[PDB]
């Protein structure tokens, strides 16, 4: 130790690999021929949606981090809040309070925009295949 | 060799990636300065953010002056014929009132920073016009436009 | 009378209401993605 | 090193995993309701 815990951690990214390795062995059957192959074309759609996904989800991650918590030191932990905190405000909350009301409702039409877009790429694509 | 560097930079394909590295740079530095604390005067990273818009403003003014129509009242309406172009200028004007308020002391300084926060929510949906250059974001951005006439248009019922 | 039955009816009508709104919002786009 | 980055990567990969499973379970039935 601490090298022994590090080598075990690299084992944990091995076991996450050997299950998606099996997908090649899956395609031998009549249904997993098409089913595994469309994971390949959805792979060129699901890290490929995310160009416009980070446009809409992270923009609220930096906008909320300036209205709320306005006295943050320049550090890397602020960048950790732009992709993890928007995934964790599912239960979260002149016109000083109207500005959070507008961005929350615009987030209501934003996460519905992203969910409707992610169920848009596949609808045509399952039909000619 | 001087002809090589001249003809390389003058190509429209080359000018795309040469300015969008500056655009994604403006997006990330403006993310930086809102996280950095505010003072009476802007810092080094805030001073390059403000000058990026002021050089953009003279660039927008040469779009009116070096336009196809000749009459002055004629070269106003045709420049505002684009839905993207009309909402560009109100964001520049919101940045300007945000600069005057931020230069003043508190509580005006917090108010000017709040108008910066509605600027940064704009510059990401500004990029969607720049997205449509690719084979998939041509249709994908355009259907955001027709879903826009469906998602504040569902909300009646 | 049924003082608590009135919250029971409006809660269940809300159960078929937020399912009505979710099913309607996934209704506008289904035809529209196909001719485009 | 990034001791907390490893939970961040697996949580976000889980975000695209449970969306992958939900989108797959609403994929099997879409064609199948139409010829029936
Ligand atoms: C600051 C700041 C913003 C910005 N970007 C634009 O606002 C935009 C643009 C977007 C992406 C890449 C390149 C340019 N842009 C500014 C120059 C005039 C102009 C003309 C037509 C279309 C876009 C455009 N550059 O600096």
């Amino acid at each position: 130790q601490p090298f022994r815990s590090d080598g075990r951690v690299i084992y944990c990214v091995n076991i996450i690999y050997w299950y998606i390795r099996l997908l090649d062995i899956f395609g031998v059957n009549k249904y997993l021929g098409p089913y595994v192959m469309m994971i390949g074309k959805m792979m060129i759609d699901m890290m490929y949606f995310v160009i416009i996904m980070l446009v809409v989800l992270m923009s609220f991650g930096v906008a909320r981090q300036a209205i709320l918590f306005p006295n943050e030191e320049p550090s890397w932990k602020l960048a950790k809040n732009i992709f993890y905190m928007p995934y964790w405000m599912i239960y979260g909350e002149t016109g000083a309070w109207i500005v959070p009301a507008i961005m929350a409702c615009y987030l209501l039409v934003a996460n519905i925009l992203l969910v409707n877009l992610l169920i848009a790429v596949f609808n045509n694509t399952f039909f000619e295949v | 060799l001087g002809r090589k560097i001249y003809e390389f930079y003058n190509a429209p394909i080359v000018k795309f990636w040469f300015y969008t590295l500056a655009y994604i740079g403006y997006l990330m530095l403006f993310n930086y300065i809102v996280l950095v604390k505010m003072e009476r005067w802007p810092s080094t990273q805030e001073w390059i953010v403000i000058s990026y818009i002021f050089t953009l403003g003279i660039e927008k003014m040469r779009e009116i002056l070096m336009s196809e129509p000749g009459k002055l009242l004629q070269k106003v309406k045709v420049w505002l014929q684009e839905y993207w172009n009309v909402t560009d200028l109100i964001a520049i004007l919101l940045f300007s009132v945000g600069m005057i308020l931020r230069l003043q002391d508190q509580p005006f300084r917090s108010d000017g920073r709040v108008i910066y926060c509605v600027n940064i929510i704009y510059w990401y949906i500004r990029l969607l016009d720049i997205f449509g250059v690719n084979k998939y974001l041509g249709p994908y951005v355009m259907m955001i436009g027709k879903m826009m006439i469906d998602m504040m248009y569902f909300v009646i019922i």
